[PDB]
């Protein structure tokens, strides 16, 4: 329920389930094998 | 690669390995990548269909909880002889004064959010007659607008400032403030100086300045004095967050800076964050039967 | 017809010629944990016939003053055979049970035993505020005796205990009771040394009596674990 | 008008409520969004990043010295090198970690952990270690032939510097609790122990003593539940200059 | 805005109200459901399970002795053995039963009851009993040729151990009340009486005295209405350790 | 076999029987089955079309009634000299303190439900000046979170704890708490020990721990003392229930255990649950005319 | 009426009329006749 | 939320008002209806009797 | 070990199978009864009740 004119008034947005942890866990230029890694 | 994750991952059953040239438990920490060893590769696993949701660690849910940002008590009385908050106060808006909210926000480098504000008021008689149902005015004074100088100054006429008037007997007053940075995100940390000369403040991005909150009692004073306490709560909402950070370990010293001292002894001492054990071979809570 | 029964599990078999059908608790049958209910991600060991076989406990004497007897599961089996060994080396266990209770007498004897499997039989103490201690609860293979069977030692009642899975041995009618117990827990698996899912209770609601020459009238309990699984292999607690 | 009645809970201020509320600045246009590197959307992305364990949490280890374990050549076989307390709620090597710190805002947890160890001796240093995870129930093992019965990896030092021990989620319940009663069956995870499998062997011109750095992260089967105030932070008084915001 | 007005009952706290209310923990994910044996969905499933009557509620019956009735060989014909008070509201053999205990959370009841008796003498014991239900209006019958005029079953002891007497729902009203005035026409059910039809006959080596266990349950025509506080439980003070929850 | 039952069953008319080999009134209690004798088999019946609903004995309706779970009185006053709940209290959440709710819940072995919480507050003047319209804060403190130590401690800033602020003049405060067990159901009874050592609590499943409820008055003290009473009501909803149990017969002794004593004499004595009659042939309320 | 985002906030669910009393009244492996039962 | 304002007559108890109100006994099933002789539906039926 | 629990009843008689449990295809009828090629193990009877 949102009868206010400005959209920033709305209730919280708990629906964004997109993740990309590899930008923190694997920021290497060459992706690693699941051969030895070096 | 970005993907939509609603639940924790399933485990597949695994067999015995013994493959030459394949060593999934060996890794190279020097690359800066985290270990990619899967459980199925380290041990023989069963199949598990995993139904545990991950919604409670969403950044929206983690941060969008209302937390105390400001707390001020002042005397509601005839102030003619006082030297003091004379039925009103001014507050320079900040997120750094209460450590529980501060530490959660400081897990990130950049944040974009709208702020849901709840204002809770309570009153006590000065050392009883009953409690008055007073009207309060909160006025937002942006950068470069003039702050009120008195309880009854003409600044309170609020021709273009946003004001909310609320009673003590009401539910707490509530408003939303939009994301108002002159940049696309707030700088939670700022490795820089605020001015073009060398004497400006270190550590505060000028781009993030909100302004002043001015709160008065609107009633004239009664024949007797009361103490009024105003509590302000902020809930971030519609949150975007960038670049996660090492959490704060040492106690906060100042709202103005990251200065640190540590506790006098572990835990959270400057020399020892974790409390000591007798040796690296000592198990502190070892089960014995 | 359904007065004769044979039970075969592993290398063990039991025959009775004087059954009174048998009970499947809440209409369930034991099963292994499916993938859509599993929590622990390691591959379970399923020893099958090494564990899923009848173990016979020490018999108890039915005497005119008896209050009744109880055994807690898995506690009573945690030191017996390969079931005990798997229990001692694994953090987590799961199983059903097959319970077979044996008591025979002459056609001149009378007496009735309520044989009831109670889930989560959390015991009370009598006439104190102090909770039961570890040695009051964890009796192992020997089991315990009821202090106040009339209130099931829990301030409830024997009279309503028929809400639980049960049979009777009425000496005039039958000489054995059989109850099949599914896995009965709020979690899919549990630590076997600190929680008991089921308590077997045998209570003599009608006392043993006769005017023949007296004999020792024993009650014997045989229990087969069913669909045993174990997870979290480590050294034996033992 | 509409006939209405108020329910219990009318007029309450619940800090976790979720409603729209009145916009104080009508027609305000927020600054256009700009792409920034490193957006996080779930806190589970952070706890999957490995971070250093404070394994050497002993007196006479100061600061950085607490983040490494030193290994020396031994003259007895099969010897214990160190153990790691696994209780995340109680203070120990796991607390000040990314997985540790984020998890302490929650009460319930599930899923597997990975420990990675990096050997930082010289190139000429050789050795084999055994890393063991013992599921809970007994005392922490003090001998290799006891610890060997649990989950373990045997690590040979080589060109690949680092080994992972997975701690698999082995639990009767769906979740564990971050319980101050560390001996509770709802909380205790068991133990990690490290033994010599062979020995540390080095030539005369290498340093006779070598270090491990231990790291921990969660795997992607990991879940957190029931948000709470983290016990890691507190204040006994106003911060410096907090009063000056009112002046 | 919407013009509105408040009705009577606005702001009241009715303990049986049924509304949605504000979630205190947003985005909380409850533990996945798991199949558990023995789900109950209606309390009528519980009262259909038979449970023992405390027929021997006499002084000099202690504990378990109160759940059985002892029968002996008699030397006079047609003799009365026992009667069962049928008032579920007043204290009697039916109160502490599954049907009894659940029904006492309600005020109105309807439908038939079954009493089952199990003979627990020896195999060599023989006998016939008559079990009679008398609809209300007069005194409880004391002679067999009076009780015989009501609803009855004649029970022969044999290989089948147990007999059922149905107490059929015979009532002018749709419901009866659990009324403390047991003689009220809205409450009184009448009587159950047991007589010798023949005799208990046993050989010398059987016990000369044999027991019945009586059971009662509701049939599936049974209904309960108007929930109330059950008079079976109460407290005069705080329980032990209830104060300690505040410390 | 599962079926949908909205009303009590109909009765069919029945004739005279006299069939050899058919004995529907004979049963075998030893099997553990309940008697299957139908009324039509025991007597000659008429046809009755039965319209009585069964909805009031639904488990949802039986349990989803709001009941008192907690009641605490404390002095709202200047506490500087007191030795006491100093304008706030902490409560360790449990369902075992009030016997009427406890006995109904203990009819089952496992329960899954969400909890609707209603908080009712009342105030009286200490031995009159009128009654103050105070603001209260209730804060839920989960396992391992820190409880407040004072009325004004910084724990009340509630950065991530859920708090509700409510006035005395409001309708009672209300919130729903989800089903929060780490298992799929609460263990109403627990035949086990809470810890891996032998000294842990018997009878309480650690998996069921809710946490602490902390309630403060937010107002500063007045010049005069008041007594404030807080009552907490719980209503289970969205209920699943498993394994019905023998009801409690003996009085409860403790919140911590099932210990029992009985009343000194029947009814509900340990030796005699039902009150005595003179003999098994005595009819206690026999009609005589 | 439920405008809350979490479904556990909803009012009570009094609509499940499924029963199976035989799991308590007749938990025997062989179903009984309406011949003598033993 | 919805912006609203209260009218005159808000909170009054009018004895002839006609609203729904909160059921105190949820899921109560009233006794089935039965035909009874002599139902009256309008009081004018009574005043037509001499 | 391998066992049967025998209840006396209308059927007078019970069978215990001794299953062929051996490492080798055959055993020997060896005068050295303790030889691993010969020893079969034991049958024992206890009171169950
Ligand atoms: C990680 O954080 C770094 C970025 N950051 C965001 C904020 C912030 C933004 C907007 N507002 C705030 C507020 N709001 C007080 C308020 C303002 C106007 C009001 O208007 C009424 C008088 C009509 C009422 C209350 C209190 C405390 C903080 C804020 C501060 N720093
Ligand atoms: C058969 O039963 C065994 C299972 N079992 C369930 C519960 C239970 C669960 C959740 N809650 C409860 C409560 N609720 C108090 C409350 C909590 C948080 C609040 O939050 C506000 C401060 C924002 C308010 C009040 C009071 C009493 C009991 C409970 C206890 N045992």
């Amino acid at each position: 329920i949102n009868f206010y004119k400005d959209s920033y008034a709305a209730s919280a947005s708990k629906q964004d389930f997109s993740q990309d942890p590899s930008k923190f866990t694997e920021p290497v230029v060459e992706g690693l094998k699941a051969a030895p890694v070096l | 690669i970005e993907s939509i994750i609603k639940t924790a991952t399933d485990t597949v059953k695994s067999e015995i390995n013994a493959e030459l040239g394949v060593v999934p438990s060996l890794n190279a920490v020097e690359t800066g990548a985290t270990s990619n060893t899967e459980p199925e590769e380290a041990i023989q696993t069963r199949t598990v269909i995993n139904q545990h949701g991950v919604s409670e660690t969403l950044v929206e849910n983690f941060l969008s909880r209302a937390a105390l940002v400001s707390k001020r008590s002042f005397e509601y009385k005839d102030h003619t002889s006082s030297t003091a908050d004379k039925n009103f106060f001014k507050w320079t808006i900040n997120t750094r004064s209460f450590v529980q909210l501060r530490r959660k926000l400081e897990l990130f480098t950049y944040l974009r959010f709208d702020a849901e504000i709840t204002i809770l008021t309570t009153v006590a008689v000065n050392g009883y007659v009953g409690l008055p149902d007073l009207t309060l005015q909160a006025m937002f004074v942006p950068t470069g607008a003039l702050t009120p100088e008195k309880q009854d100054s003409f600044h309170w006429q609020s021709g273009s400032n946003a004001s909310v008037f609320f009673k003590i007997s009401d539910p707490p007053a509530r408003i939303t403030i939009p994301f108002m940075c002159i940049n696309s995100a707030y700088s939670v940390f700022y490795d820089g100086f605020a001015g073009f000369e060398k004497n400006g403040l270190y550590g505060i991005n000028p781009a993030d300045t909100i302004g002043n909150l001015c709160v008065r009692i609107v009633n004239e004073h009664q024949p007797v004095g009361f103490t009024v306490t105003v509590r302000v709560y902020m809930k971030p909402k519609h949150i975007k967050a960038w670049a996660p950070r090492p959490p704060r370990t040492l106690p906060y010293m100042s709202i103005a800076n990251a200065n640190y001292k540590g506790k006098e002894r572990a835990p959270n001492a400057l020399s020892a964050i974790i409390g000591n054990r007798d040796s690296v071979k000592t198990m502190p809570h070892n089960i014995v039967n | 017809s359904d007065r004769v029964l044979q039970l075969k599990l592993g290398n063990s078999a039991i025959v009775t010629q004087e059954a009174a059908n048998y009970c499947c608790a809440y209409g369930e049958w034991p099963n292994y944990l499916p993938d859509h209910e599993a929590v622990a991600i390691d591959k379970p060991t399923q020893p099958e016939t090494a564990t899923d076989r009848f173990y016979t406990l020490k018999s108890v004497k039915w005497e005119t003053g008896s209050t009744g007897w109880w055994w807690k599961l898995p506690d009573a089996l945690n030191n017996i055979g390969m079931f005990g060994q798997n229990v001692q080396h694994h953090y987590l266990y799961r199983s059903g049970f097959l319970i077979h209770v044996q008591c025979n007498a002459t056609k001149f004897h009378q007496g009735a035993l309520l044989v009831v499997a109670i889930p989560e039989h959390q015991r009370g103490a009598h006439n104190t505020n102090t909770s039961p201690g570890f040695d009051d609860i964890m009796k192992g293979e020997e089991g315990g005796t009821f202090n106040h069977p009339y209130v099931l030692d829990d301030g409830t009642s024997l009279a309503c205990a028929t809400i639980f899975p049960h049979q009777w041995i009425n000496l005039r009618t039958n000489n054995s009771a059989t109850i099949v117990l599914p896995w009965m827990n709020a979690a899919p698996m549990d630590f076997p040394l600190r929680h008991n899912q089921w308590t077997l209770a045998i209570i003599p609601v009608v006392p043993l009596g006769t005017r023949t020459t007296s004999s020792m009238v024993p009650i014997t309990v045989s229990i087969a674990p069913m669909c045993c699984e174990f997870n979290g292999l480590r050294h034996a607690i033992t | 008008g509409v006939p209405t009645y108020l329910l219990p809970g009318s007029g309450q201020f619940l800090t976790t409520d979720d409603h729209s509320s009145a916009p104080a600045l009508p027609c305000f246009n927020p600054t256009p969004e700009m792409h920034i590197p490193g957006q996080v959307r779930n806190m589970l992305e952070v706890v999957q990043v490995e971070s250093m364990m404070e394994i050497n949490n002993t007196e006479s280890a100061v600061g950085m010295e607490r983040l490494k374990v030193d290994i020396s050549a031994l003259t007895d076989v099969d010897q214990l090198l160190f153990n790691i307390p696994l209780d995340i709620q109680l203070d120990g090597p796991l607390r000040n970690t990314l997985v540790g710190n984020i998890s302490r805002y929650y009460t319930h947890w599930s899923g597997s952990l990975e420990m990675t160890f990096m050997f930082c001796g010289s190139f000429m240093a050789a050795g084999k270690l055994i890393l063991c995870y013992t599921p809970p129930g007994g005392s922490c093992p003090t001998t290799r032939e006891t610890a060997m019965l649990g989950t373990h990896i045997v690590w040979d030092f080589g060109l690949q510097s680092s080994v992972t021990l997975i701690i698999p989620w082995i639990s009767g319940s769906h979740y564990r609790m971050f319980n101050n009663d560390a001996k509770s069956t709802n909380a205790n995870v068991g133990y990690v122990t490290c033994f010599m499998q062979t020995n540390l062997i080095v030539p005369s011109e290498s340093s006779d003593t070598c270090s491990l750095i231990g790291f921990i992260a969660a795997k992607d089967d990991f879940s957190l539940r029931l948000m709470r105030d983290s016990p890691d932070i507190g204040q006994l008084d106003h911060l410096h200059a907090a009063e000056a915001a009112y002046q």
